[PDB]
């Protein structure tokens, strides 16, 4: 059963990322077995809660969530509202609020659209934090989309020097839909995962949640440019690769540049 | 405890639309998930038919140096399919590689000799676009019309590589004096997996109207619709996704900021804004 | 009508020119043309008004300075047609445009529009027996006598990527940018405002290009140097007036690996390098590594190769043995290959005749080059 759980995760690597929540269920009814460590290791896109005492929406994951209940970061209740429940100390927790606020502001720049939550779980170590993201694209247009985050970092706060040994684990889960130019439409799903770990000295100036920040901004840019590319790179050389009308007239050139070459290859040696 | 029939079901929505490059491999996935085999082997011999028929994959038959596409179209119903090419019937197993046992068909065909002519033609032009290419151009009646029904396929599968490309093409021509009508439908994919995925889905349906002239004629046309609408595709496929899922995908989320400065965190954390 | 060919090496900042089956470019000046600012009241004044290379050098503070081309992509067509002229004139060639077949370079991945234009201006205006444009990457390869290779260069318009194999230069894996030696010394331009002395005149433009030559160095670690204050050192202008630079030297080509201190999205120079490597197949990504070649004038910063190993180091693959090679005249490196690739025998095939171009048009030059 070690082998079925790494069918069934190499399953979800192969069906489409679009239909993770339909595809995973219907994978926990033919393995039901497995259901809890498919849940944990199966990642699929997070779901949309809502706030009712601030009239705001959050996200959810494993992490902030304790039990059937989920902490809201607005508030810091669960719904439904459980006797005790795992809240964090009131210095993360004030710390927890100033994370919220500044990656609200992170999104709201990058995207200027969209949801996003921000919970960090208590380390005697550490603290830990995981920072959620959800923009949808434009409805009304034929090109459907969005965008997902899912940054898990981990700070291990040292004793003596107040320096911190960070460790982000960022995964991006894409499917744009392209349909326009009267020419065909086409649907675009990505998952690429990157991870990166730092030791930065503490400043009084800025906290340390803008330490984290630093490296979701630089591993956004990051992989954002190597998800472009791996879109691109595949893509083009595959499929024109195979219906090029120019391969035909090229590789009539390309066998007398074959001539060519070898006769620069001697050139070139002496 | 799931029901021995809903094991079934999971297992043929993965086999019925898995990636052709790896599907072979998703059955063996599906396989090494569910202990017994004959539920799921059962299950997935259905399957591959209904599979094997809308990815106009080719068989070879052992001894006629060449590949036949199968599809709807080509279904005897016998479990046997048509080569329209050679002209010979052949059992074509789904769960192995191979299909054998031949048999020699004869048929007037009257409409399908003048499709065969336009076929051998198709081809050259398949070769043409592709490095390898494959074809079947099938001949039947259809609830009393005539239609021609040539389809087109590549394969482009490696397994260190982890990417495979694959193109599948639709081709209906209905013979109609003096104006036919044609309806034809286009799908790429490809599949990139490795530190994780990206895929690319597609698809072109088209619906034209031909006059029938002659056959140098009408098989120079037909090839000329589907060469001028691939490059198109193609052209579209390529050129759009390059530039403009570069900008949709950046409406979506941008490189950098509207201010095209990276966020100051120190800002952020000591900044008010509003009224 | 085999005569020797001609190689004009274009480019944004400097153009280079001359003979087939030549060591060095013999005609080499910067790509631009100079007009006359203030009022020419005196008879036996410099005649023609429209000066280009040494005499427009000479004559720096009279000409208003204007850039034809700006990212591998010329904007304005009459300029680059009188530089063409001049280039072919009996100032500079001593030579007639007719005897002599025309290799032409252009940056990879440009708009067609602009080489058809191109195209158009060898044939009809200039009446050229034969025409071939080429990439950089594929001579600079040739100039240092290896086949495989990443070539990794930075002129005044374009930074480019190529990856090569062999003689299989990868169309699919090419990598740029509009980010080159231009927007540095705009924005070494711009950072000297900041400290106090401000260059906005266009002859006075060429001052902070010549700063950016002389007194520039890219450091390692770019927050130890941000942390810790500089020294200002200093430099005389043409004039005889001494300016401190300060902390805009060694901050003002940083542009190049961290493109968004202009304000603009990009890649970066060491990115496009890595990225250029990892778009090619799994097999030669190795050998990619192994053979990185430089070119261009804006990789001859004090420091830019260590910094460019460096950057390899944290993104590529641990435990893979990394080398970036470089020539002597990195300057030259392009030209020198294509006049290897015009002596030899071989280019004959290549180019595109006069009578090819005549009955066919644009579609013979698109399918020549590849
Ligand atoms: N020693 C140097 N240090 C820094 N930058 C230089 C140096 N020499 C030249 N440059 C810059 O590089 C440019 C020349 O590069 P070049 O390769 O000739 O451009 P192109 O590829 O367009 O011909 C000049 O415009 C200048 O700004």
């Amino acid at each position: 059963s070690d082998q079925q759980l790494d069918c069934a995760l190499d399953l979800m690597r192969r069906l489409p990322p679009q239909q993770i929540e339909k595809n995973l269920s219907d994978l926990i009814d033919l393995v039901p077995s497995l259901c809890e460590d498919l849940l944990s290791s199966v990642d699929q896109p997070l779901k949309i809660a809502r706030d009712k005492v601030v009239g705001k929406d959050y996200l959810l994951c494993d992490y902030n969530r304790d039990g059937d209940s989920y902490r809201s970061p607005w508030s810091n209740k669960y719904d439904p509202p459980l006797e005790d429940g795992a809240m964090p100390s009131a210095r993360l927790r004030k710390l927890e609020v100033e994370a919220n606020n500044a990656f609200d502001q992170y999104r709201d720049l990058y995207f200027e659209g969209g949801v996003s939550s921000v919970y960090l779980w208590d380390l005697d170590h550490g603290f830990a934090g995981v920072i959620l993201i959800k923009k949808a694209g434009d409805g009304s247009k034929k090109i459907k989309g969005c965008w997902d985050s899912i940054h898990v970092v981990e700070v291990q706060e040292k004793s003596s020097g107040r320096t911190a040994h960070y460790k982000l684990t960022s995964t991006v889960m894409l499917w744009l839909q392209t349909n326009k130019s009267g020419s065909g439409t086409m649907n675009l799903g990505g998952s690429l995962t990157r991870q990166m770990e730092k030791d930065e000295t503490v400043s009084d100036c800025s906290p340390h949640i803008a330490n984290i920040g630093r490296l979701v901004e630089d591993m956004e840019n990051k992989i954002r440019s190597t998800l472009n590319e791996i879109y691109f790179g595949k893509t083009k050389d595959i499929v024109n690769g195979l219906r090029s009308v120019d391969v035909i007239p090229d590789n009539p050139k390309f066998q007398q540049l074959q001539r060519e070459l070898s006769q620069v290859l001697t050139q070139r040696q002496i | 405890r799931v029901s021995d029939e809903e094991k079934v079901r999971i297992a043929a929505k993965f086999i019925t639309h898995a990636p052709p490059g790896e599907f072979n491999e998703v059955f063996n996935d599906v396989r090494l998930l569910l202990n017994n085999d004959n539920l799921l082997r059962e299950g997935a011999a259905h399957a591959f038919a209904q599979y094997n028929m809308d990815q106009f994959t080719p068989v070879k038959i052992e001894g006629y140096e060449d590949q036949v596409l199968i599809t709807e179209h080509g279904d005897l119903g016998n479990s046997r399919f048509l080569d329209p090419r050679n002209k010979i019937s052949f059992k074509f197993d789904h769960l192995r590689k191979e299909a054998s046992d031949p048999q020699p068909e004869e048929v007037d065909g009257s409409l399908k000799s003048w499709r065969e002519s336009c076929d051998s033609a198709l081809r050259a032009y398949v070769k043409d676009h592709y490095s390898n290419g494959f074809c079947t151009v099938y001949a039947k009646n259809i609830d009393g019309q005539q239609t021609i029904i040539a389809c087109i396929e590549s394969h482009q599968f490696q397994p260190k590589n982890f990417w495979n490309g694959r193109w599948r093409s639709e081709w209906k021509f209905t013979i109609t004096p003096p104006t036919a009508q044609v309806v034809g439908v286009l799908k790429i994919q490809v599949h990139y997996y490795e530190d994780g995925n990206v895929q690319l889905v597609s698809h072109k349906d088209v619906q034209d109207s031909v006059t029938v002239s002659n056959e140098a004629q009408t098989a120079k046309e037909f090839i000329k619709i589907i060469e001028h609408a691939e490059n198109e595709y193609q052209t579209a496929i390529s050129e759009n996704y390059q530039t403009m899922s570069d900008t949709t995908f950046k409406a979506l989320r941008r490189q950098l900021p509207v201010t095209r400065t990276k966020i100051d965190w120190n800002k952020i954390l000591s900044y008010k804004i509003g009224k | 009508i085999a005569n020797q060919p001609v190689v004009i090496d274009n480019g944004s900042g400097v153009i280079k020119a001359g003979f087939a089956g030549d060591q060095i470019p013999k005609y080499c000046f910067p790509n631009y043309v100079g007009r006359p600012k203030h009022v020419r009241v005196m008879a036996g004044a410099l005649e023609g008004d429209i000066f280009i290379g040494p005499k427009a050098e000479e004559h720096r503070g009279l000409l208003s300075i204007r850039y034809p081309m700006e990212h591998g992509i010329v904007k304005d067509w009459n300029d680059m047609e009188r530089i063409w002229q001049y280039v072919y004139s009996k100032e500079q060639l001593q030579t007639f445009s007719e005897e002599h077949p025309v290799l032409l370079t252009e940056a990879p991945l440009n708009p067609r529009k602009n080489r058809e234009r191109a195209a158009e201006v060898f044939f009809e205006t200039f009446n050229v027996p034969a025409l071939f444009i080429s990439m950089q990457a594929v001579l600079s390869l040739y100039a240092t006598g290896r086949t495989t290779g990443v070539v990794l260069d930075s002129g005044d318009g374009v930074t480019h990527a190529v990856p090569i194999y062999e003689g299989f230069a990868m169309p699919h894996s090419i990598m740029r940018i509009d980010i080159a030696g231009r927007d540095v010394s705009r924005f070494l331009r711009l950072y000297l405002r900041k400290e106090g002395y401000d260059f906005h005149s266009s002859s006075e433009f060429e001052i902070v290009k010549a700063i950016k030559e002389r007194a520039c160095y890219l450091s390692i670690n770019p927050q130890k140097d941000e942390t810790l204050e500089t020294e200002k050192a200093q430099y005389y202008l043409p004039d005889g007036s001494t300016i401190e630079i300060g902390p805009s030297r060694f901050r003002a080509p940083e542009l190049l690996f961290r493109p968004d201190l202009i304000g603009e999205e990009s890649e970066g120079i060491h990115e496009v390098l890595v990225f250029a490597i990892q778009k090619s197949d799994m097999d030669l990504r190795r050998t990619l590594f192994s053979n990185i070649v430089l070119s261009g004038g804006s990789t001859l910063f004090k420091g830019f190769g260590d910094r460019l190993l460096s950057e390899v180091k944290k993104l590529a693959p641990k435990d893979v043995k990394i080398r970036i090679s470089a020539p002597q005249e990195r300057l030259y490196s392009t030209w020198i290959g294509g006049s290897i690739l015009a002596s030899l025998d071989t280019f004959k095939k290549m180019w595109v005749s006069k009578k090819e171009y005549e009955e066919d048009g644009a579609r013979s030059i698109h399918r020549k080059t590849f």
